[PDB]
DNA sequence: TGGAGTACTACCACTGTGTAAGACAGGCCAGATC
DNA sequence: GATCTGGCCTGTCTTACACAGTGGTAGTACTCCA
DNA sequence: CCAGTCTGTAGCACTGTGTAAGACAGGCCAGATC
DNA sequence: GATCTGGCCTGTCTTACACAGTGCTACAGACTGG
């Protein structure tokens, strides 16, 4: 029984095997035992050219503003035609991208039959369900600095590279009654890269905005291009039409600073999404209302800018309230659940330190008395709960920290068991609003606790600025504050938060890695090309599928 | 003529390709920070200075009556002669800001107050252009002249971005010469007109200009059009036969062929250039002298510092003219490893 | 079905990982399986008769320090340092087999093709069975830059040819002749050591084991279970696939460049000059070492240089035995750097001006390399690999080189100098010269004789006394050599050195990684990449 | 009582972790090297120059009517008094060749002829030896002892490699202590005869001997048998009675845990023990001083001068003493890249 | 009995463009005795 | 103060040391089918 | 219905690689001062 | 009027960790025959 063209081309990405390899394999194969087992190269060359862009005809009504209706198109170089004369500001950096209407059409096609299987049992009748169609699309810009290629006599730049990546997060049916929305299809599990297609490859770092916004600037104006009009797919043998939104959301919030214009970075202005200083964060830490957008961003930046009411520079900043840079790109704000404890720990870790030691009777501590607590405690820790000091909090510390386990170990050195119980309590409370933004969907895991996360919250922050305004007199982390003012807004304006964090890109960043490493073609204005191609002919829902593993 | 090789001492990390230096009333500022406007200065305009051959650098700060500008990159530049109402001004317009875009607006800047204590505010108030308004576009050139008696000043030149149809996210960045047309802008009100003449056959770009007694002489910079460098000096003379601008042209016999240069003030209406780029490859050399009056312009080879193997060598380079003879050129500090003061800054004066 | 060999020759014929393995495995079992690919598990037992430490074997008489257990594997190159910081340090990582379990498993691995060859020359299979001979070149070859460079040295062996002598009355007849000595495909590899190239110290501390097994299995003989019958065999050892440095080295000459150039014979540099063809092969490891004892114990109450001279140049006891003859890829190295010195001296002018400034050299390269690029598309090269040798020793490069040469003369003379190295080079780069290109051979001592004098007459501004030791040996060696050892090329470095790329690539998708267990598996690997039987289930019938 | 970095400004590739210096006649001389002798020095031995902190290798010389020596690595010294007829001598054996293997050989070094110019030449005999003649070994001890009335050798300890039919290719390199003789040699004739011990019921290495007046001392070192650091010294008299030299031992109550350590000389028959290991990782960092006596040991613990991080973060360390108080230790040191002199030095002197 | 479609094996672009040791020639210089 | 010479310097010369392996492209054997 | 037995998958030791939290420091303004 | 040091703010090195893969090993589960 002969094997699939696409199985094999499957079966060759999935697994890093380079051409050389297997040809040289096939030609073994096929010699040893009597039989056309695998297919050979050029054909499966050809056969997969039905995976990449620019394969299928769609069309988009109205048509798309300042956009080629041209839908042949393949990887273009991101330099969007830069002219080249020296005078000018240099043309050097490197970038190859996707036209990203044509990569859409793609990975849409290509999700084809999960939607038609959706279809199938939604039980719409496929006739009727035509038009109704609505896509949600996250899209994670991180700059993958410093790769080692593992070949360099002659710097090339070859460490840093910004990868921007989009994934199909989930596509639901509007027709036709009041309806507003059935999802057929919801990604099991957006987080990971086996779903994180990359659209845009350049090799610069995320630090300059000059580059960076050079060969964005595209990719910008297809998003928005791309928000009003109507796609024309014809998808299981069917004209349908698809609407988009755009929930841009994994960004670091380095990057969601430099694309809000809010001044970076440990600014007197810390949320993103709140307009509260500091002290405002201190006085009340419970109640917010998310207020920034881009438009009001937008609008705040032309008020900076023009300064219609000659105010001086200080307070202009006062009353433009953080914007000093004009935004460039509609950002959903949301909280990073990648960190979404680090900060946490390190604060419990402070609270733990000046808890032991005194600091609430003794207000001023010098560094004798705070190094000896941290050690005492370290050493608390390595007695009871076992585990070994370190420098910087990372996840798993973390993970090993916030426990009621250590909390209850800990509490045998503070003397008054008021604060041990107050303490015990703030971790408790802690512990049980904290799978709230972490999981997938609190919506369908753990109601109970966005049911309580309200009063649950409020009750903490209260016992915070209650027991513990020694502390949080005017200063607040800023995570906390994101903890402790959107949670509820947040999960309610979205439907969840850990479904849209950066762990797409953050994984295949060792996706790049090993493609740079194994199939490069070192030419340096191919290898980006290649990368791209592996690695959307990785991230293709029908190879996955091929990719049983039964 | 002499060249010294400075060093940045801080402040390394906030010098770009393209950048602009201003001079009034005494000191220095650099003008275009890369990026967008850090905490470190509210502003951006810079104020440098050589100390023992060091650049240093320190922030400024403005009035409240002074709007705020945005860092571009590579404006067009233009010193306004000292008199009424406030003298000295600046004007610049429009450049292109930290995002792939022009500013299309015109900003007067000038020195407000001073000091106390060696500080100096500066204002920038936005100076609307009604018309028939200049279009948005970098590296043209702006100039001051009086026509009996009036003050004006004349726009030329600068490519910009293709129109918004052709415009397509496949070529969204490849630039086009503007129309070579040119633009007549009052300061109070800023009512701007459009003129042509049949002597401008084409436009150009990075063509460094100089007027004296409302007669400008544009050099020979570079158009992306014919893809060469015309060496034809243009001359023009216009006059306010109020209340029409009556404007004239001829195309003189010779002008420089080489591009982005820098022009450095040493005499009532004499500049020594640097160069910035003759050819296409291989970039200006030499250093030259222009001087102009009734007769002409009059060009003189002066001698050229020996330039350095370091600068000599490298590819590209760029630079502005700290005024009085004086002025500044980089090259990119490109090698192992990157400091990541990633530029060689060399100064270069004149006698 | 697929055997589980092939599987197994597939994975370590295309640099496979277990994981990738697997996973290849499971996707193909799981669409249309019916079970294609064998799994991991059976594999890493499915070799372990390739692998050393698996046939039964033994010797007549037993070998001298060496124990007879035949079952052991990867042992530790250390040979048991005792680690006492006291002494020298016990630093070094290394890895190697049992020489005689390497040499027994690739004997009984060739035995299908030694059973073709006694079926082939219709010899009579049952008897005749006694007196094998077997011909094994080794090599040891360092390595730089495996990614400070850490300079790992390598060290393997090649059955070059086996042939049999039984029953008497006559010499031997060749059974196998290897068709292919060149290509790595046959090198296998039997010591790898992270030691530096040049350290004797720890070099000869890991190699004393090596070399002690070597000088006990040339008296004896070896007993195989092959053919079905238990048959014997006897080994000669050719040490030629050294470099130069490497020979000198170990042979207590000293290195490199100095007053005695030649390895075999020992006339000095500047007798060199002169004479060019007439010359001896004298230098053998046994005078060697009584030349050594001669300096040492200074029988003679000589001076310095006077005993260094009764010596020639003998200041070291020289330990591993090298058959006197050079290197086929390095003598090809230098005979073309050579020749792009001469060019960039031409293209200049140096009879005309005696003593050129380095800039002018400099410059006078950079047009060369102009002229080689704009013609015969070559581009520039900091070290001289073999393949822009040859391309820099065919006539075109000539024909495009000498356009710049303004002296006509000169131009004739240097394109009938390439003409006589044309008409004399496959002469050592042959396989075998007797009779792939007898005429070259035959005609070679004249053909030698007029070059030598060309250069020393058209020339003689360079070659007053300094010679490079390549010229001397390609110009005064190679007759005598090719009519003793049978042939030359055929006994290269190179099959070392172009294989030294595996250990690189291994380190990347076969490490480990940890060097106590990184050299034991790209041992395992490197040798399971070699052994005929694998080689055959790749190529299975073309 | 103090320390002070050397450096080896060029031929700091020329020093191996075990090595000797002879002192005879003022300057130093450095013995065995990595590598055979390269032609820079035929000879192998070094003149050795300490100037300004910096450390000179200087080429030594032999006669004609001597004989040549492989750089032995690690052998026993024995300073040869001067003495009728030929003073005043070093005995060399038998030590490691730089090609992995022992040598048996006893050579016995001098100085002939200087200089004309602060040249140095030596000589080098190669001393037959009759026996009973002791076995090849390394990392023993030889010393001299002057019994009533005349002068004779004392040799005992040290390793080597297996006999020679247990030493499997596997167990090559492996080493275990030589058999427990005492070997009294003579310098002429070479009639070396060998000597049980009832009470030296153990071999050992690396134990750091002395003589005095026809009575020698073993200091404890090294034992690979039991893995133990018996700090037992050993003491022994010696009578060379016509013809039996007849020989005798005691085993002293208390001595010192030390291994691979430097004899510096300060006064006559005064030594300072300077360091060495004491443990199998652990360096025995404090000095000791013992004064030999007819009455015995006399041993005090001196001040140890301060050791800097550096020598005190390493693994091992090794030296030599350059005589009069002084003498010079290193360490292996580490860096990107190789420096590619691997190990620095410490100068060191005593008052 | 012939056609072209298949598959294989052979080409091309491309990283960067210098090193690290050692022998010997010879210049010459410390420095020390003469 | 004169010599002069052994020892350091500097330069020149010789032997190695890396630079494969990876995708795309196209001749081109060569052969499955009617 | 059950146990061998075969297959798949997880766990272990390991150090090379990128990363970003934290140490710090120095540089400039505010504050106190000359 | 003119100068200088603490606070702190932020730009820089740096280094503890986890994360990547890899072969081996070990266990756990699933198939197949009596
Ligand atoms: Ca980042
Ligand atoms: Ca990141
Ligand atoms: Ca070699
Ligand atoms: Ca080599
Ligand atoms: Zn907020
Ligand atoms: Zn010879």
């Amino acid at each position: 029984f002969g094997l699939h063209p696409a199985v094999c081309l499957a079966i060759r990405v999935n697994t890093f095997l380079s051409c050389s390899q297997y040809h040289k394999m096939y030609r073994t194969v096929k010699a040893t035992s009597g039989r056309q087992i695998f297919q050979p190269l050029h054909t499966l060359r050809n056969a997969e050219k039905e995976l990449l862009p620019g394969f299928h005809q769609f069309e988009w009504q109205p048509a798309l503003k300042n956009v080629s209706t041209s839908w042949d198109v393949g990887i273009i170089d991101g330099l969007s035609g830069w002219t080249v004369s020296v005078d000018d500001v240099p043309a050097d950096t490197i970038s190859r991208r996707f036209r990203y209407d044509v990569a859409l059409v793609s990975a849409l096609k290509d999700l084809e039959e999960d939607i038609m299987e959706g279809l199938r049992e939604r039980a719409l009748d496929d006739s009727m369900c035509t038009s109704g169609f609505t896509v949600v699309v996250k899209e994670s810009c991180d700059g993958m600095g410093d790769v080692s290629e593992k070949h360099g006599s002659g710097p090339a730049v070859p460490e840093k590279a910004v990868r921007f990546s989009f994934t199909i997060m989930s596509i639901s049916i509007r027709l036709e009654g009041e309806d507003d929305g059935i999802t057929i299809f919801q990604e099991q599990k957006p987080n990971s890269e086996l779903s994180c297609r990359p659209l845009c490859l350049m090799f610069v770092d995320e630090s300059d905005h000059e580059t960076l916004t050079a060969i964005l600037g595209p990719v910008v104006a297809e998003r928005k291009a791309m928000m009003e009009s109507r796609l024309i797919i014809s998808v299981g043998g069917l004209l349908r039409s698809f609407r988009f939104f755009f929930r841009g959301t994994g960004y670091d919030e380095k990057m969601v600073r430099e694309m809000e214009g809010l001044e970076a970075s440990g600014s007197t202005y810390i949320c993103t999404l709140c307009d509260s200083t500091r002290a405002e964060a201190s006085q009340n830490m419970v109640l917010h209302s998310i207020t920034r957008s881009h438009d009001e961003n937008l609008e705040r930046y032309e008020i900076w800018r023009k300064n219609p009411f000659s105010e001086s520079a200080d307070e202009l900043r006062d009353r433009v309230k953080g914007v000093s840079a004009k935004p460039f790109m509609e950002t959903q704000p949301t909280l990073d659940a990648l960190h979404c404890d680090i900060g946490n720990a390190t604060e419990f870790y402070k609270i733990f330190q000046d808890e032991i030691g005194e600091v609430y009777q003794k207000p001023n501590p010098s560094r004798e008395e705070r190094r000896r607590w941290r050690s005492t405690l370290d050493k608390q820790l390595r007695k009871k709960m076992k585990l070994k000091p370190v420098m910087r909090m990372n996840g798993n510390y973390a993970r090993r920290l916030m426990t009621r386990e250590a909390v209850e170990a800990v509490c045998e050195l503070v003397p008054s068991e008021e604060r041990r119980e107050a303490l015990l309590k703030l971790m408790d409370l802690y512990l049980q609003m904290k799978p709230v933004w972490r999981s997938t969907c609190p919506s369908r895991d753990c109601p109970d606790q966005l049911c309580q996360y309200s009063y649950n919250s409020q009750q903490f922050a209260d016992l915070l600025s209650s027991m513990f305004k020694y502390r949080y007199d005017g200063k607040i982390t800023n995570y906390l504050h994101k903890t402790l003012a959107h949670v509820p807004e947040i999960v309610e304006r979205d439907g969840s938060i850990g479904a849209w964090a950066s762990e797409g890109n953050e994984s295949g960043n060792k996706l790049f890695r090993r493609f740079r490493k194994m199939n490069a073609r070192q030419s340096k204005t191919f290898e980006l090309e290649d990368i791209l191609k592996h690695h959307w002919l990785y991230t293709s829902k029908y190879l996955q599928k091929f990719m049983e593993a039964h | 003529m002499s060249l010294q090789p400075l060093t940045a001492v801080n402040c390394g990390s906030l010098v770009q390709p393209g950048f602009s230096l201003l001079d009034l009333e005494g000191d220095v500022y650099l003008f275009g920070q890369k990026g967008w406007p850090k905490r470190s200065c509210p502003t951006g305009i810079f104020g440098v200075r050589i100390k023992k051959g060091e650049l240093k650098l320190r922030a400024i700060s403005f009035s409240n009556n002074s709007s705020y500008l945005p860092p571009l990159r590579c404006p067009a530049i233009a010193h306004f002669e000292a008199q009424d109402g406030k003298p000295e001004c600046y004007l610049i317009h429009g450049g292109r800001t930290p995002n792939n875009e022009l500013s299309s607006s015109l900003y007067m800047l000038s020195v407000d107050s001073r000091g106390c204590n060696r500080k100096v505010t500066l204002r920038c108030e936005e100076k609307e252009l009604v018309g028939d308004v200049p279009s948005a576009r970098y590296g043209h050139t702006l100039s001051v002249i009086n026509s009996r008696g009036k003050t004006a000043c004349v726009l030329f030149g600068g490519r910009s971005y293709m129109p918004p149809t052709e415009r397509t996210t496949q070529n969204w960045n490849s630039v086009v010469d503007c129309p070579p047309q040119v633009y007549l802008i009052d300061l109070e009100f800023g009512c701007c007109t459009a003129h042509t003449l049949p002597e401008l056959t084409d436009g150009q770009s990075f063509h460094v200009a100089l007027a004296r007694q409302d007669c400008v002489y544009f050099l020979g910079g570079h158009i992306l059009s014919s893809d060469c460098r015309p060496s034809r000096l243009i001359r023009l003379h216009v006059e306010l036969l109020l209340g029409s601008p009556v404007l004239t042209c001829t195309i003189l016999h010779e002008g420089l062929t080489i591009t982005s240069a820098i022009a450095s003030p040493i005499g009532y209406h004499e500049y020594i250039i640097f160069g910035g780029y003759q050819s296409e490859t291989q970039k200006r050399m030499e250093c030259t002298y222009v001087g102009l009056d009734d007769v002409g312009v009059h060009m003189e080879s002066r001698e050229p510092p020996q330039w350095t193997s370091e600068i000599s060598h490298s590819r590209t380079w760029f630079g502005g003219s700290l005024g009085k003879g004086t002025a500044l050129v980089a090259i990119p500090s490109e090698g192992n490893p990157t400091p990541p003061e990633a530029y060689h800054f060399y100064q270069v004066s004149f006698q």
